[PDB]
């Protein structure tokens, strides 16, 4: 007994803290290349040169089928850089659905702070809208072309599993990757993955800030980014009300702060000291909205410790940002997470690879009653 | 950790 999807199932890898990639292939005859996936931008891109940090990148010379835009492309991200040539070639995802298009592809020749000592990955895989694609919205996205030329259904969805491995299923979903209901947030607008969130809570305390303040400037889905990113004066309530819930134990004040790591013996992790946290997300219908909660499990990552060692540590991974707030990996590894493209959705379940202990496990609840939450949006 | 788009 095995789901339609099964042979996308386990199509992703990574390093902890270092992003999930995907095989694909690119040109003719095949280059495949690792590609980090990527839902908080929206340009596809590769490898194109030697760099020190690559152990194979796209050599378009060797691409019967590779097609010149005649274009440069510089793309800026939080943190990195990259410069490179615009083309066109003949795209397939070999653990993906069954199906080659030709793409915008953005040939990478230098780079800033991009590229990740042995990461294996080589390139990166946008997968927002057009709106925010370089060097402008006539540069179709990736997912965008895949729509536009084959039968793939407008919609995928991730597994993300945290420790490296995971699922993207293309054009559907597979009901084996989560439990439980799936709980849909509209899509806001369509650039990056906008979300709008209506409460936070703390061990089930809530923050009691404005709601605007979740939402200065805008809340997004961000599979390329590792943390969980709050809006400094969210930031800054969270932090005070994780510490007053883990008071049993002190820790520097640098650790809340991503500047510091804490270790403790392999296997005595004391989770049950930190807290849950909760955030809710506007609903499909009028004044509804629904919960999804992640454990300690999920906001504290562990530094490889690669070879094997006595000691555990493990780095608090909830920031501060200024643009907004980013649900990041840490989000994302509780649940399975659809991207409804063709009815402007996200949905969340919990997912069936998520780690958790035998005292509590990551949640998706609802219904719950929110009033007013249409003004909760950065206009 | 990585950090993916900015608006400079």
């Amino acid at each position: 007994r095995r789901g339609s999807f099964v042979e996308m199932v386990d199509n992703l890898r990574g390093k902890s803290g270092q992003g999930y990639y995907v095989e694909m292939t690119v040109g003719s005859p095949p280059q495949t290349l690792n590609i980090l996936v990527d839902t908080g931008s929206s340009n596809f891109a590769v490898g194109a040169a030697p760099h020190p940090f690559l152990h194979r990148y796209y050599q378009r010379q060797l691409s019967s089928t590779y097609r010149d835009l005649r274009k440069g492309v510089y793309v800026p991200y939080t943190q990195g850089a990259w410069a490179g040539e615009l083309g066109t070639d003949l795209v397939s995802i070999p653990h993906g659905p069954n199906v080659t298009v030709r793409a915008n592809i953005a040939a990478i020749t230098e780079s800033d702070k991009f590229f990740i000592n042995g990461s294996n990955w080589e390139g990166i895989l946008g997968l927002a809208y057009a709106e925010i694609a370089r060097p402008d919205d006539s540069l179709e996205p990736f997912f965008d072309s895949l729509v536009k030329q084959t039968h793939v259904p407008n919609l995928f969805s991730l597994q993300l599993c945290g420790a490296v491995g995971g699922s993207m299923i293309i054009g559907g979903i597979d009901h084996s990757l989560y439990t439980g209901s799936l709980w849909y947030t509209p899509i806001r607008r369509e650039w990056y993955y906008e979300v709008i969130i209506v409460r936070v809570e703390i061990n089930g305390q809530d923050l009691k800030m404005d709601c605007k303040e979740y939402n200065y400037d805008k809340s997004i889905v961000d599979s390329g980014t590792t943390n969980l990113r709050l809006p400094k004066k969210v930031f800054e309530a969270a932090v005070k009300s994780i510490k007053a819930a883990s008071s049993t134990e002190k820790f520097p004040d640098g650790f809340w702060l991503g500047e510091q790591l804490v270790c403790w013996q392999a296997g005595t992790t004391p989770w049950n000291i930190f807290p849950v946290i909760s955030l809710y997300l506007m609903g499909e219908v009028t004044n509804q909205s629904f919960r999804i909660t992640i454990l300690p499990q999920q906001y504290l990552r562990p530094v490889e410790d690669v070879a094997t060692s006595q000691d555990d540590c493990y780095k608090f991974a909830i920031s501060q940002s200024s643009t907004g707030t980013v649900m990041g990996a840490v989000i994302m590894e509780g649940f399975y997470v659809v991207f409804d493209r063709a009815r402007k959705r996200i949905g969340f379940a919990v997912s069936a690879c998520h780690v958790h202990d035998e005292f509590r496990t990551a949640a998706v609840e609802g219904p719950f009653v929110t009033l007013d939450m249409e003004d909760c949006g950065y206009n | 950790x990585v950090q993916f788009l900015a608006x400079p």
